[PDB]
């Protein structure tokens, strides 16, 4: 059914998760400007 | 009607379904076709008859559609499993050779007919 | 290379695979010697 | 369009970039190498 | 008002342009049949189902055209 | 809660289910339902052996497999005829396609330097317009940014939008005189053709996504 | 008025729509006599095809032509 | 008054470029007609009432355009 | 208001036009089918998927075009 | 007054367009002329005589063009 | 206003046009996929990938002029 | 003025015609390439040919030319 | 008012150039496909000359896509 | 006025889509001398003359709608 | 005032239509080069010369009709 082997390259997708981590901040106050006229 | 006939041997010399390769790509002759002369070139070959396939390892030659619908093929040799192993350790030996010299040329077509055989 | 000496490579490496017969194999040998002459007279002769 | 425009834009991409980060690591750890395990088991069948 | 039963005949008139476009591609796929089968004239019944289909795709963008026409016209 | 949230779960749950039910508790032999996640991992393990081929291309096949699953299953989900559209919601396909647009740019520019600007000079040139075709290069370059992102966000919202305005008329059409509802099943077919089309056009896209967020990869992980 | 001025001007914009057939037209009769031409013998075969595509081609043409009238006359 | 003459006048203008595919029509198959002929050099007596077909249904497309446009302009 | 909603139902009319690009794609993908299963009788195993990998990709561009149109028109 | 002359000018403009078609036609023939001529080499004689009939028919197209944009003016 | 409303609106269709040339487009490509497969049915493994590659780049003109349209229709 | 606008707009409209011409132009000439491509040989016959096609196809865009000057004068 | 008109139907018409970029892409494609089924190996030469190929069509679209963004935001 | 002054620079926009007619008949006339010269390897010597004459008039025909343009402009 | 800059805008979004024949252009030149080195392996030393003149060339009516353009938008 189901068993587990961790993939240890999640710290090769540093990049990645950064952008992610940009983007999330940006449409914070994207939103926010939204929210306004 | 096909006749395919090799210097040393007479094979097909109707037939149904032929494919032939060809520089012109791949060119399928059933039945009555456009009746062309087309240089065939080193080649690996299928000729059906009903629903029977055969398929033949073909060093090129000249394929000629007649327009009384005879399938003229001549070619030099060939059954494919009979051409198939050493034949990839004689490809490093004419790497060998493209390398030296005519022989160029020579080594250029065995590098085509390696790369024909392990097609299939 | 000629036409037919661009087959006739081709057929040789064809030869090679090793379940061949001798015929085959005699098919690939040959032995000749073109003697070139002009005029008379007569440059070397050379195997092909 | 009004439909394609919430201002809940945040939320959104809160929620959304939750589901990747757990879709990579649930295919990568748990999904992606029972298919693989499958693969291996099969060639070792084959070896033996 | 004036302007808006204008507008109708000409949104129809522009719509009508666009259905040229199918008709080009119709004589295409014909084209396509001819040249097919005089290259090998057994490839016929192979051929033909896949012309008559070709045919119909074809001329389903021309169809969406028209009805836009007719919804133009009528509306 | 949010709308949002709540069919994020539920795609979620449909992917467990792929893995956990459609097995028999992997069985060698290979269960019918578990050909189809044989078949998805053999296509996208010849994609991107194929597209980011090289030392490292598996480094990245769980990230492009899950960028896989998630639009494939996406597109299928959204196209139920009563469920709410995380990818008609533009913004998250569109984010995430800029994240991973980033992503790429960031990585390039690490690992290859401030010589990443290399990668815009394609060919041999006089040099007095070699930095020219690297300013319309890298215009087309952040033009796949959003490329990327509109052509799976323009596929989704076509169809629903397509399908939604047709069935409306095709309401008022069976709603009018009998004698049009009778000859009026020719419409429901138009839409019915456009649904089947629809599907495998989402299918399609989803393809279309991963090698291209491949390709861009492939630049990005192998200087040209 | 503006109403009947919009249909004049709208039939002319139909009419835009035949040059699209009149290039359909000679397409399929291109076809026909490089086909004729080229195997000498399918001209038997290729005759009734012939026909098919021209009828087909026109006929897209037809429906360009009937909005055109149907704009001008009504 | 002005208008609608105004009118007239535009939309026989408009009317003319249907033409414009008539022409490129008639080309088409007189191309073919060089080509085959070109090819054969036996085809020729089959092959040019095929010809002769094919100018006259291309050139009646063209026609049709040129009787819509006095039409317009007549009214 | 009355200038806008006649402003809508002409820029319909212009959208319609998009659709004429995607009727000559759908032929000239189909072209190629007929073509190429011509020269191999054989080939069409293979090639007969591509085809209609390639319908619906042009047909999905004409598709952009159609709920463009209806946006102008419906909405 | 000042509309109706003003439509007859913008009348005749529009009238230009149809001629295009009759420009690439005429190219068309010419080119399968050379084409066909290439390839036989002594095709011409007869051939000639077909490709002055197809140029001038391509022509008329165009010549209808022009001599409606001569009735606007 | 009303003349600014009615002219985003005639915008919106005037940009839908530039589609039809990407539906032509993404024809072409797929033209050339099913002819390169045909001449040589080796060669399809090789020629796949750069077929995909050709399509989207050629799609990606089209999706430009439609951000035109949605940025006049939803803007 | 609205006349003296519309002799302008009608001058612009007149260059559409002149671009079916250019690309007609090319088309002769192309075909030249190639079939002295072909033969090396047929070239002497065919100049000729090829220089009678560029003046014609050049023509119809004269007429086109003529029309915008036309219009411009009035 | 007018001014604001003018800019977004100017923006509608400068989309249209993008059409011939569309299919300028794909016969850039198109003879990539073509060639590399000719020749089976010319690609390592060709493939550096169709990415060229490709981005100097593409430019070409981007010049109308600039101009449209000009108009409408500007 | 104002109206002759639009007019004058409307009409030069219009005169501006004279020249793409003349960009694509440029290309392919390079497009000939390309495949002309692969088709020989050598008949460049003649063709590469022959070529610049094709050139020049098809650019020619585009310098004319140009120079309308510029009349129009500039005044 | 109003008449006369709206004319400007609108006379520059006209001039951008005139671009797109150098696009086609562009990639007509391309493809020749392509297919050219596909049928020698061997032209190219001569061939890839010849085409970045053709594709200046080609360009060069676009670029023109561009400066078109921008003296419109600007001026």
């Amino acid at each position: 059914m189901l068993k587990r082997f961790p993939t240890p390259i999640l710290k090769v997708y540093w990049p990645f998760f950064v952008a992610g981590a940009a983007v999330y901040y940006g449409m914070s106050k994207a939103a926010d400007l939204s929210s306004n006229t | 009607k096909l006749q395919f006939a090799l210097p040393h041997e007479t094979l097909y010399s109707e037939v149904t379904q032929v494919n032939l390769p060809a520089k012109s790509g791949r060119i399928g002759v059933l039945a009555n076709h456009v009746p062309t002369v087309e240089q065939l070139l080193p080649g690996v070959v299928e000729v059906m008859e009903g629903s029977n396939s055969k398929k033949f390892f073909i060093s090129g030659g000249f394929a000629t559609v007649q327009p009384d619908s005879q399938l003229c093929v001549t070619a030099i040799e060939a059954p494919l499993e009979s051409f198939s192993e050493n034949i990839k350790n004689l490809l490093a030996e004419a790497k060998k050779n493209v390398s030296s010299s005519r022989e160029a040329a020579e080594a250029a077509i065995q590098v085509e007919v390696l790369e024909n055989l392990q097609s299939v | 290379i000629s036409y037919a000496a661009y087959l006739n490579v081709a057929a040789q490496a064809i030869r090679s695979t090793e379940l061949q017969t001798a015929s085959v194999l005699n098919r690939s040998q040959t032995d000749a010697f073109y003697t070139q002459y002009k005029n008379a007279s007569e440059p070397t002769p050379i195997t092909k | 369009m009004p439909q394609l425009v919430p201002f809940y834009f945040m939320n959104q991409l809160t929620y959304g970039f939750l589901l990747m980060i757990t879709l990579l690591i649930l295919f990568s750890q748990f999904f992606l190498p029972m298919i693989l395990r499958l693969y291996v088991s099969r060639l070792f069948i084959s070896k033996l | 008002m004036q302007l808006v039963l204008a507008a109708k005949y000409i949104g129809a008139g522009i719509s009508t342009i666009g259905l040229l476009g199918a008709g080009i591609g119709i004589a295409i796929v014909f084209a396509a049949l001819i040249n097919g089968v005089s290259r090998n004239p057994s490839i016929k019944d192979t051929v033909f189902p896949m012309a008559i289909l070709g045919f119909a795709l074809s001329e389903a963008t021309g169809l969406f055209c028209l009805m836009v026409s007719f919804l133009l016209l009528f509306g | 809660l949010t709308t949002f949230s709540l069919y994020t779960i539920i795609v979620l749950l449909v992917i467990t289910s792929l893995y956990t039910l459609t097995n028999n508790n992997n069985k060698i032999i290979g269960s019918r339902w578990l050909i189809s996640q044989e078949a998805i991992y053999d296509t996208i393990m010849n994609m991107t052996k194929g597209q980011i081929g090289g030392k490292n291309w598996g480094l990245y096949f769980p990230m492009i497999f899950t960028l896989f699953m998630f639009i494939f299953i996406a597109n299928l989900i959204s196209m139920i005829p009563y469920s709410f559209a995380l990818s008609a919601h533009l913004v998250f396909i569109i984010s995430l396609s800029i994240v991973i647009w980033l992503g790429n740019t960031i990585l390039g520019l690490y690992k290859h330097g401030w010589v990443f600007f290399s990668l815009f000079v394609p060919a041999g040139t006089p040099l007095p317009l070699v930095p020219l075709l690297v300013i319309i290069e890298t215009l087309s370059y952040f033009a796949r940014a959003i490329s990327l992102g509109l052509r799976l966000g323009s596929n989704i919202l076509a169809g629903h939008l397509l399908m939604v305005i047709l069935a409306g008329l095709t309401f008022n059409f069976m709603l009018i005189n009998l004698f049009t509802l009778v000859f009026g099943f020719v419409p429901l077919a138009m839409i019915l053709a456009i649904m089947m089309l629809e599907f495998a056009i989402g299918i399609i896209q989803g393809y279309v996504w991963a090698i291209l967020t491949a390709s861009y990869l492939k630049d990005a992980v192998y200087l040209h």
